[PDB]
């Protein structure tokens, strides 16, 4: 399980490394969710952690920790392991431990100036605010891993490929590349915002960061970033769900699509977080903002994809009418809930999104509770439950230590609190956004500021309760699932619960074409020089780079 | 069965994303259209305006507060706004009502968010850029401006006054 | 067999819940344009 899967050990420590993250930046959750209840519970964390001075510290270790760390990790974890089992090849060890290392020395790097109120700067931290030079070089050390973690993906890929000349490549593994290749398009953004601005600044280097420029750079990247953080929850929902569902994955083909479509698209359309900057061209947000409801296209093809699977699944697990097939599915399976209720709560994340992306509209929200409200439905719901309710799955195949009624009843709980607790909180902030709370602030410390919103602070009250416990009784659960002194004699040799896909002929020639991965490749490039390539070199030209500023 | 599954998954995956497209087309539709009226007015300008935050308050038009407001068409006023850490000059900002208020913000220190609340003027204020955007105030009263971009510790407590005269 | 009515179900609610969300801002919009 380790001198024959390193491969698993060395995927086991992107996880636990991940989860450390998630458990100390979700610490947070509750204070802020009981700060947009207008009660201030900071006196007690400040007291009870004595290194907290604010609440936006909080708010930035909540941020860069469950979207930075605990995601990259996450993915990280999934899109190389999942891939290198299909293929039942054994990645580069070297590059595959390098990677880790780079992850590990990069957090505990950017960590250090964090916890020390040197950074406080949120996990967009835009200059002109201006954090300590280890935070920098941290994220960048943290983030350029990802490159490892595509070279060691692409390089897997390379190999089936020789052994396998013409044919085409096996699904996950075709899902994994186009992922890493859109990172890589993607990543550039933030790679070139730090090594031409952030990095400069915060040495001495330079004195001055232009704002406009640099979260221009920077968005080219945030958003193709909660694809990143998506897809590999995406992965898991297509191929091993499924299964896990009593059913198959119902195709193969729109599987391809859909995550092609992600390549091609995920990238062009960060003008989507800048409808309201100054000096971008109406012209290319209008144009941005319909290559994103483009976007939204893969996911509405997905619901179905997988809605098809799920009722498949029901129809077998001995299913009924109407809508009999749900009750039917494998409920008492924390591993099956998860990512569906996950995906439950994916239902109206989307159509906050759409919202968001319409230009025009996107003015009625910008900047309120609502975009919380709408991100907490997609990545702290679905990409953490995915993520959650997969220890379940995962952390067997991993240590080859089996998991209880005990521990499967306890995630049981965890599961459905994390769930409704999530769903109410996202009542409470699309509530107060719509209502025009603005989010990022620390609103119960002005108690009198927002009387009109006594109604969803209750619900942001009830939220945080609700979930302070659902995360006390997960800490409870990951460390006894990983602690408990139990081995297998067989499990470990018992791998990942892939599914069935069905398929047939029209697939082939429609395959194909999708398996010309240079080619969609350079599209999907060519596109980012359409959308970004006159704005940006309008920019640059007109460069106005202003001081920074400590304002904490 | 099987196969008999496999035409018609991608029979009516077709059918939906003609729905999906469509739809989609229809927002595109009523975007499009919301840029041919009057509330097209706070997006933001495109063209590039830039000057010197740290300067911007002892010189030009950002200087005094008693300034802000100009007349600058037969029912137009521009008003020089300025955005900076935890509050608004001038305060309060006294504008006519149902005149073409023209509003150009700026900031000396960080990005601050300029939030009529009532209204869509929901701007991005950035230092050493000007942010240029129209509005209307039809109905009159007081309005309150909000900082909805974090600016720093003292970002909850950064509210202004937008006053609408008649 | 045949048809996935619950696929469309769900493709539904969505469909529904997209609108109510879009549109319902759309309302909003003009209300304070
Ligand atoms: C991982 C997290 C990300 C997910 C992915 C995400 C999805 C979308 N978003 Fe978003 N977003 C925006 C547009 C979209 C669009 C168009 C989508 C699309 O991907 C939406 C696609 C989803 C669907 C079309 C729904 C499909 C439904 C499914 C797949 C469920 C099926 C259910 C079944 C099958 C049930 C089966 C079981 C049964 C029992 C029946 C825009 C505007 O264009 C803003 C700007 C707001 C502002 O003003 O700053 C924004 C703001 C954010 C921010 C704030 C960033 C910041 O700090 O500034 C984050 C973190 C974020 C994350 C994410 N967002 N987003
Ligand atoms: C314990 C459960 C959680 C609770 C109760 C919670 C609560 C909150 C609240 C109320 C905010 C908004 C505070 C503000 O407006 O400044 C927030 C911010 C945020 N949360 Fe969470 N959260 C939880 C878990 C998570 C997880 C697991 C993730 C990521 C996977 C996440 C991602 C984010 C992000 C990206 C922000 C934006 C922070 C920023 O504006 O810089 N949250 N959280
Ligand atoms: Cu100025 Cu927040
Ligand atoms: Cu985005």
């Amino acid at each position: 399980v380790y001198e024959a899967y390193p491969e698993k050990k060395a995927t086991l420590y992107f996880l636990v490394l991940g989860f450390l993250a998630l458990i100390v930046g979700s610490l947070f959750g509750p204070f802020q969710a009981l700060n947009y209840g207008n009660v201030d519970a900071y006196p007690l964390l400040k007291r009870l952690l004595p290194f907290v001075q604010s609440y936006y510290q909080g708010l930035t270790l909540h941020g860069v920790l469950n979207a930075i760390v605990f995601t990259q990790l996450f993915a990280q974890a999934i899109m190389v392991y999942l891939p290198a089992r299909e293929l039942n090849m054994r990645p580069n060890m070297g590059l595959m431990w390098l990677s880790w290392w780079m992850a590990f020395i990069g957090l505990v790097v950017a960590a250090l100036p964090l916890l020390a109120n040197e950074a406080t700067v949120l996990y967009t931290f835009y200059p002109p605010l201006k954090g300590h030079w280890a935070f920098y070089l941290g994220a960048s050390v943290f983030v350029l891993s990802t490159w490892v973690s595509i070279y060691i993906v692409l390089d897997l890929w390379r190999r089936w490929k020789a052994a396998n000349p013409g044919k085409v490549t096996p699904l996950v593994t075709y899902m994994a590349v186009v992922f890493w290749l859109m990172w890589f398009l993607a990543s550039l953004g933030l790679v070139l915002e730090a090594v031409l601005f952030l990095l400069p600044w915060s040495f001495g280097l330079v004195e001055g960061v232009d704002p406009l420029v640099a979260r221009t750079l920077f968005w080219w990247t945030g958003h193709p970033i909660v694809y990143f953080w998506l897809l590999p929850a995406y992965a898991i929902i297509y191929t091993i769900l499924p299964k896990q569902a009593g059913g198959k994955l119902v195709s193969d083909p729109m599987a391809r699509l859909a995550f092609l479509l992600f390549l091609l698209l995920s990238t062009p359309v960060g003008f989507h977080h800048q409808f309201a900057d100054p000096g971008i061209d109406p012209t290319w947000k209008m144009i941005h903002s319909v290559l994103t409801l483009f976007v939204a296209v893969p996911s509405l093809m997905t619901a179905f994809t997988v809605a098809a699977s799920l009722e498949f699944a029901g129809r077998l697990r001995g299913g009924r009418g109407l809508f009999g097939w749900i009750r039917a599915l494998p409920w008492d399976n924390p591993a099956f809930v998860a990512p569906v209720l996950g995906l439950l709560g994916f239902i109206p994340g989307g159509a906050g999104g759409i919202v968001n992306a319409s230009f025009t509209l996107d003015y009625v929200v910008h900047n309120t509770a609502w975009v919380p409200g709408h991100f907490h439905l997609q990545v702290a719901s679905l990409v953490t439950l995915t993520a959650m309710g997969s220890l379940y799955w995962l952390l067997p195949n991993l240590t080859g230590k089996p998991i209880s009624d005990a521990q499967r009843r306890l995630g049981l709980a965890v599961v459905w609190l994390w769930f409704l607790g999530m769903m109410i909180m996202a009542v409470g902030l699309h509530w107060a956004g719509l209502l025009n709370v603005p989010r990022r602030a620390y609103i119960a410390q002005v108690p009198d500021a927002y009387p009109h919103a006594a109604v969803p602070m209750v619900f942001n009250v009830l939220a945080g309760i609700v979930l302070l416990v659902a995360l006390l009784l997960f800490i409870y659960g990951l460390f006894s699932v990983l602690l408990s002194r139990e081995r297998k004699p067989e499990l470990a040799e018992a791998p990942l619960p892939f599914a069935e896909v069905i398929s047939g002929p029209e697939d082939r020639r429609l395959v194909l074409a999708m398996d010309r991965i240079g080619f969609w490749f350079a599209v999907a490039a060519i596109l980012v020089v359409l959308a970004y390539g006159p704005t940006l070199v309008q920019l640059f030209g007109h460069l106005n780079p202003v001081p920074g500023w400590r304002l904490w | 069965d099987e196969h008999k599954a496999h035409k018609a998954i991608l029979a009516y995956e077709k059918g939906w994303l003609a729905f999906s497209l469509a739809m989609l087309f229809v927002f595109i539709a009523l975007i499009a259209y919301t840029l041919a009226t009057h509330t097209a007015g706070v997006i933001p300008a495109g063209k590039l305006e830039r000057v010197d935050p740290t300067t911007v308050r002892q010189e030009g038009p950002w200087a005094d507060p008693a300034q802000a407001v100009v007349q600058t068409g037969p029912n137009q006023y521009t008003v020089y706004v300025l955005a900076f850490a935890f509050g608004y000059q001038p305060n309060p900002i006294e504008v006519p009502q149902g005149a073409e208020i023209v509003f150009k913000i700026t900031s000396p220190d960080v990005i601050h968010g300029f939030h009529v609340e009532g209204t869509n003027i929901n701007v991005e204020v950035l230092p050493g850029e000007v942010s240029t955007v129209r509005y209307t105030f039809k109905r009159p009263g007081e309005y309150r401006i909000i900082c909805n971009q974090y600016c720093g510790l003292g970002h909850q407590n950064m509210f202004g006054t937008i006053v609408v005269k008649e | 067999e045949e048809k996935p009515k619950g696929a469309l179900a769900v493709i539904l609610v969505l469909t529904l819940t997209i609108l109510v969300f879009w549109l319902g801002v759309y309302a909003v919009f003009f209300a304070r344009g």
